[PDB]
């Protein structure tokens, strides 16, 4: 079966700020990818193997709001640009890619999926380039293999005059390495 | 600093479906 | 006679 | 209101599928013929009619959403039927694919006009016809999305 995705908004600007300060979030959680926000920015967090992972450049050192109050990070790695929290109750986890494939599929915050060719263990190129603004807010989102398993997390676009030609990602192996230290 | 807050979600596990009338 | 739309399919399975 | 990319569609005599791609609602000429499509404001005229490719197009209706065309080059495809079943087919030529797993003919009936999807969920072609051996479909004809793209541009 093919990779298809939908986005749902669960919370507006004002509710997000309030929840940010109290750290207490009563909403029901569903899905594999969470749309995530701070005061300055919005990005993605991907659940893999029971852990909810995102980019350090987004979450910094922060807790995540949960039904029990704020939750502290389980993993933190400034160098790989990674953070992880326990996956929220109700989320569903992806599992790492174990096929060896180099045809990847990036899932953006608007729930579009875009083909990428793996070009090395941390880079891939867009088979069909898009303006950088199509990728804004997609940091921490998943790169998928054809069977829908996780190959990596989107980190940054590689672009040229505002057009994304390629993407840097954190390989799923860096996740295991972060978990070990 | 404030907490990170879930403001939405993306669901990969849904399959084609007839939209209920 | 026209073609009429009797239903819709959402490929992602997004619920109402 | 959630939108659909595929519409289930009917005439007096049959029922089949249409698929929205690039703002156009596309289906098979052998089903729609030269007909208009219904709307709350009255019948709407075909934007495109191409008897050779077996292709017709109308402006996309209210309640719909466009599928984006495939641009990876994959030959793992997925056919979506009128019951929202999905059946894997392997691409064999540019108009042709074989089901990884053959099905009775009735399983595919009423699905012409539906999409064939690449692994990314993008449109590779429109299901044209089942390729049948004694009531078993084991292959499919389809209209490659390039034809749709050409028909528009021309
Ligand atoms: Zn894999
Ligand atoms: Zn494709």
């Amino acid at each position: 079966a093919p990779i298809t995705a939908y986005a749902q908004q669960t919370r507006g600007l004002l509710g997000c700020i309030i929840t940010s300060l109290t750290g207490r979030d009563k909403n029901q959680v569903e899905g594999e990818v969470q749309i995530v926000s701070t005061a300055t920015q919005t990005f993605l967090a991907t659940c893999i193997n029971g852990v909810c992972w995102t980019v350090y450049h987004g979450a910094g050192t922060r807790t995540i709001a949960s039904p029990k109050g704020p939750v502290i990070q389980m993993y933190t790695n400034v160098d790989q640009d990674l953070v992880g929290w326990p996956a929220p109750q109700g989320s569903r986890s992806l599992t790492p890619c174990t096929c060896g494939s180099s045809d990847l599929y990036l899932v953006t915050r608007h729930a579009d999926v875009i083909p990428v060719r793996r070009r090395g263990d941390s880079r891939g190129s867009l088979l069909s380039p898009r303006p950088i603004s199509y990728l804004k807010g997609s940091s921490g989102g998943p790169l998928l293999c054809p069977a829908g398993h996780a190959v990596g997390l989107f980190r940054a676009a590689v672009c040229t005059r505002g057009v994304a030609k390629a993407v840097d990602f954190i390989p799923v192996e860096n996740l295991e390495t972060t978990m070990r230290s | 600093k404030g907490s990170v807050v879930i403001v939405g979600r993306i669901v990969l596990s849904g399959k084609p479906a007839i939209i209920p009338k």
